[PDB]
């Protein structure tokens, strides 16, 4: 097993169709939340404070959220934001709602020498300090990409349900162990 | 393609010395670098740190 | 002219702080107007509506408190009052000064 400790959530990715066409002036208009520029944009932007969340919704009825922790708080919020949609007098409806991703996190205690992970592992690894600090792994399974630091500190994304952050979690301890 | 190319020969060369002559800036030529590499996958070795070291300081 | 030339990022160019009756304009205006964050650019013309997102990202950290206190004080909404309330305002900070 690991180290007793599992990598924590950091972002909450999801999407929801709202079944039918919306006015974005009139949203704007009448929305305390929201953000709005007809002349470059094509979709109203709004939050809520709990869950702490965004949402993006286009003239066209679909609808993108993050910002949440958990797969349950995205649905909740989007939820909320459909209600707000409602109140505004449009026949909102929540349906096919789906989480798109989310970012974990996690870290080891120890350091970590990233030069010979990119010397052992070539054909996953990316080694540019001069462009970007951390090392970036590409990871194959799951399908997830995990970007490392030399403090130990792991941070992973890409994943459509959570057991895929623990398992890539999984997978690459040993690969960190040696 | 030549930076890439010194790369192979273990040719000490630097990503500014490139860029100077290109008219580009870091993040765009980094951001397309990346594409590139990342499309034909060739493995393609890092700076060692000692070659470098040699043309830098003989510039004094 | 040399192969010296240094090459880093400078995107984080210096931008102007923010001031503290600054911030407490900005909370009436959450008060007031709302996230519209294109509008408060436009009440705010010395700011650009990228600023507007840092600084409400910057505020969440610590201020949603405070954030829903202002959201829940609402007052009417008039942007003419509201730049002579920030320029008197600010000119008095300098007075004061």
């Amino acid at each position: 097993g690991p180290s007793g400790i599992v990598p924590q959530l950091q972002n909450i990715v999801s999407t929801v169709n709202l079944g039918c066409k919306l006015d974005l002036k009139t949203i704007a208009l009448r929305a305390r939340n929201a953000e709005y520029n007809p002349k470059r944009f094509a979709a109203v932007i709004m939050r809520i404070r709990e869950p702490r969340t965004t949402a993006l919704i286009f003239s066209s009825g679909k609808m993108v959220c993050t910002g949440a922790k958990s797969e349950e708080q995205s649905r909740l919020a989007a939820r909320k934001y459909a209600r707000v949609v409602q109140k505004l007098g449009f026949p909102a409806k929540f349906l096919d709602f789906k989480i798109q991703n989310m970012v974990g996190s996690c870290d080891v205690k120890f350091p970590i020498r990233l030069e010979g992970l990119v010397l052992t592992h070539q054909q996953f690894s990316s080694y540019e300090p001069e462009l970007f600090p951390g090392l970036i792994y590409r990871m194959i399974k799951p399908r997830i990409v995990l970007l490392i630091f030399v403090s130990g500190k792991v941070v992973l994304t890409g994943a459509k349900v959570r057991a895929e952050i623990y398992e890539a979690f999984e997978n690459i301890y040993p690969i960190l162990k040696g | 393609c030549v930076l890439i190319t010194c790369r192979q020969h273990n040719w000490p060369l630097t990503m500014g010395a490139i860029c100077t002559l290109l008219y580009a800036d870091l993040d765009v030529f980094s951001s397309t670098y990346m594409q590139i590499v990342k499309l034909l996958g060739l493995d393609v070795p890092s700076l060692c740190l000692a070659e470098l070291v040699k043309t830098y300081c003989s510039s004094f | 002219g040399s192969t010296t030339t240094y090459s880093s990022f400078r995107k984080n160019y210096y931008s102007k702080p923010w001031s503290n009756k600054e911030t407490d304009m900005f909370f009436l205006a959450i008060s007031m107007v709302g996230t519209d964050f294109s509008m408060i650019g436009q009440l705010f013309p010395h700011r650009a509506r990228i600023e507007i997102k840092n600084k409400f990202k910057r505020e969440e950290k610590t201020n949603g408190w405070r954030i829903d206190k202002a959201f829940q004080e609402k007052r009417p909404f008039d942007f003419d009052f509201f730049a002579h309330l920030l320029q008197k305002v600010l000119a008095e900070e300098e007075k004061r000064k």
